[PDB]
């Protein structure tokens, strides 16, 4: 991208977070034409500041915008829990064009942590009458909302066949996921056992089921 | 006061083509450009370009030349945006957006419009039984569908304590599944008999799958 | 370096 952005940033309730954004070329020229915005899903993005720094009516005043060399900033104080949201930096770029950065995930953790709780289901008796064989692994209300899952077949990885989600507000507030793991009844049963690995944090969390 | 109203989801096969209207109020439609912006599943915001809505000169920014096309009806205030021979890779979030100013850019945007380019044809699912410390967990595996929603619910809407309906998967195949799972004691499943309500609107099929252990 | 007050919808 032609203009780069961390593509995370935390911050806990009542601190103030930074977001950078550096110009990856000079077609940005003087770099005083950079504009930010939050970005709610389910909604249109919103301006919040434009011109470097110039902060809009409507847009609250704990959010603030600054430059140094070719890296502008975006400072977001008091930080509540509405504020965690997607946030891009715009430039115009020369010739009536306009680019925008990769974009940053706000999180605002305002919860205590939470290790996921996994629950693992082996192919159902009908589906493989049917000739086909899913593995259903269920995560749920782990805190923050970012797992990596794995599959493996006895001890070895298995890459092959595996559809996982995007991890989901649940109604609590905590997160959930869920992966899926397609196999022949063959290779179902041609093994001692199919585990599915959830880490999350650091941590891992493993659920294992056999035939 | 300003206002950017887009028109509603659209769904395509490969090959096919759209149009996406903005439409404009509380502003003179011609004394400001009107700008497009995509985003693409789990993806950023990516300027595409604008109209002049003075002189009719669109400006496309590489990535989207050969295929797309900007225009305006001015009788109605009404920005357009057309799609020729959609890809996948087209499937995201369009957005209208217009420009105050070169100091003031996407000022006001529009509600966006989700274009979704998919091969995959309507299909029912194929619902299978996900068989059960004191509590036990079962579930319903509700597979291969398209397209989204489906809808899940347990002996008839009488076990909401407990229940948790996952969101869907996206197959590389281009449909859908999901599951939802209920925790129940384990003291039951003599004889209390549990069974999910699958209803799947599009293709007009429902499906309550029996659950035993 | 444009004007930032300059209307880029010209005729």
């Amino acid at each position: 991208s032609v203009l780069t952005q961390p593509a995370s940033v935390s911050g806990s309730p009542g601190q103030s977070i930074t977001i950078s954004c550096t110009a990856t070329s000079s077609n940005v020229g003087s770099f005083n034409l950079v504009s930010w915005y939050q970005h709610h899903p389910g909604k249109a993005p919103k301006l919040i500041i434009h011109e470097v720094s110039k902060r809009p009516s409507g847009a609250s005043n704990r959010f603030s915008g600054s430059k140094s060399g070719n890296t502008a900033s975006l400072t977001i104080s008091g930080l509540q829990a509405e504020d965690e949201a997607d946030y891009y930096c715009c430039s115009y770029v020369g010739s009536d064009t306009w680019v925008f950065g990769g974009g940053t995930k706000l999180t605002v953790l305002g919860q205590p942590k939470a290790a996921p709780s996994v629950t693992l289901f082996p192919p159902s008796s009908e589906e493989l009458q049917a000739n086909k064989a899913t593995l259903v692994c269920l995560i749920s209300d782990f805190y923050p909302g970012a797992v990596t899952v794995a599959w493996k077949a006895d001890s070895s990885p298995v890459k092959a066949g595996v559809e996982t989600t995007t991890p989901s507000k649940q109604s609590n507030n905590k997160y959930a996921a869920s992966s899926y793991l397609s196999l022949t009844p063959e290779q179902w049963k041609s093994h001692r056992s199919y585990s599915c690995q959830v880490t999350h944090e650091g941590s891992t969390v493993e659920k294992t089921v056999a035939p | 006061q300003v206002q950017l109203v887009q028109s509603g989801s659209e769904l395509k096969k490969p090959g096919a083509s759209v149009k996406v209207s903005c439409k404009t109020s509380g502003y003179t439609f011609t004394t400001y450009a009107m700008n497009w912006v995509r985003q693409a599943p789990g993806q950023g915001l990516e300027w595409m370009g604008w109209i002049n809505t003075n002189t009719g000169n669109p400006t496309y920014a590489p990535g989207f030349t050969g295929r797309f096309v900007f225009s305006f009806d001015t009788s109605v205030s009404t920005a357009y945006l057309q799609i020729s021979s959609l890809k996948a890779e087209d499937t995201a979030v369009y957005y209208c957006a217009r420009v105050y100013s070169y100091g003031v850019p996407f000022d006001y945007w529009g509600q966006g419009t989700l274009v979704t380019v998919s091969s995959a044809s309507t299909k029912g699912p194929s619902v299978f039984p996900l068989a059960p410390g004191g509590t036990a967990a079962l579930g319903c595996l509700v597979k291969d569908y398209f397209p989204e929603p489906v809808t899940v619910s347990w002996n008839s809407g009488a076990l909401t304590s407990g229940v948790h309906t996952f969101p869907a998967v996206l197959q590389s195949s281009g449909l859908y599944s999901l599951s939802s799972v209920v925790t129940v004691p384990s003291s039951s499943l003599g004889t209390q008999t549990y069974i999910c309500n699958v209803n799947h609107k599009p293709s007009n099929t429902k499906v309550d799958k029996k659950v035993e252990p | 370096n444009p004007d930032p007050n300059a209307n880029p919808n010209v005729d």
